[PDB]
């Protein structure tokens, strides 16, 4: 009854860099970070400090 | 009632920026900079003239 599901996105900034390098603007993570998930799941992303604002977190996010 | 003044106001203004249109986000900071410098009975006409923002936008922001 206290189990969780964890979803991990490694190298999150590279997906947005690749999208903007060919003329798109919305890689999957940039939408997924603002979507509302069910209860009992957690979402973690990892990036470099100087690239963090590519994926544009909402005010609820924890850093 | 706030033991550490200004925390909730910071949190409120950030959220109020994040949900606005992408054209608005310069004008919000313009209004804040204008309100941080004038003497304390500001008429709306001088505020609008030195900011370039319309009166109704300022009024809806304050509401």
């Amino acid at each position: 009854p206290l189990a969780v599901l964890c979803i991990i996105i490694d190298a999150a900034d590279n997906a947005q860099m690749a999208a903007e390098e060919i003329g798109e603007t919305r890689s999957f993570i940039k939408d997924l970070i603002r979507e509302k998930l069910p209860d009992g799941v957690c979402l973690v992303a990892l990036c470099r400090p100087y690239r963090r604002e590519l994926l544009d977190p909402p005010p609820e996010a924890l850093t | 009632v706030e033991d550490t003044i200004g925390e909730v106001l910071e949190k409120s203004i950030a959220r109020l920026r994040d949900t606005a249109g992408i054209s608005e986000r310069a004008q919000i900071d313009t209004i804040c900079s204008a309100l941080a410098i004038l003497r304390p009975l500001i008429p709306l006409s001088v505020l609008s003239a030195i900011s370039g923002v319309a009166g109704s936008a300022i009024k809806s922001f304050a509401l």
